[PDB]
């Protein structure tokens, strides 16, 4: 049961690893620049609000989630 | 006034600034304490917001409006675009000092601060209520 996710990793790299040739430009992993996107709208949170900072508090906190969620799985 | 000259600009301008004072003393902290600065922060905003709702205002177009108010965080008249300054109640919005411009004498609301962080938190203390 064990041998099957190698071939899936190998072919999830080859994927990335061609999607990291077919775009050139290649983030960090792992969440990493959602969080400061967060903050980057926590400066919105301070900034834009009338009002909306609810929702710029809201909103990018839900970035944080998705790799939130590798910490939490 | 008389007993002490040492009040801070503004009653309710320090909460939208606070949260964010603290939203900046938050996020250098980080582990869970960045949050529990922030939370900390979320138990200041009812301020504006009773306020607001007694005066019958609609308290998040203030207080986010308010938080809109810096470029770094201060309550006072000088920079209202780009800091803080006072408060209204009827309005509920900021004002500076002498313009509605609310105020507190700063030896209240540290003891206010004092006691509803520590009620709550031996109110945070106990898991049970047993009897026979």
């Amino acid at each position: 049961q064990f041998m099957e996710e190698t071939e899936r990793s190998l072919h999830d790299a080859i994927m990335i690893v061609r999607r990291a040739i077919k775009n050139d430009s290649v983030v960090a992993g792992g969440g990493a620049i959602e969080m400061e996107l967060s903050k980057y709208l926590r400066d919105y949170s301070r900034t834009i609000p009338g009002k909306q900072q609810l929702l710029i508090g809201a909103y990018a906190k839900a970035l944080e989630i998705i790799p939130r969620q590798l910490c939490d799985n | 006034v008389l007993e002490s000259k040492s009040v801070v600009p503004g009653g309710g301008a320090v909460e939208a600034a606070l949260s964010i004072y603290l939203e900046n003393y938050a996020t250098s902290m980080g582990s869970r304490e960045q949050l529990a600065i922030a939370e900390f922060a979320r138990s200041l905003l009812v301020i504006p917001n009773t306020l607001a709702v007694n005066a019958a205002q609609d308290s998040t177009d203030l207080v986010a409006k308010l938080r809109a108010f810096h470029n770094e965080a201060q309550v006072n008249p000088e920079r209202k675009n780009l800091k803080w300054i006072g408060l209204d109640l009827s309005n509920g919005k900021p004002r500076d000092n002498k313009q509605a411009g609310v105020f507190e004498p700063t030896i209240v609301k540290v003891k206010s601060l004092k006691f509803a962080t520590e009620a709550a938190i031996t109110i945070l203390r106990i898991d049970d209520l047993i009897k026979l």
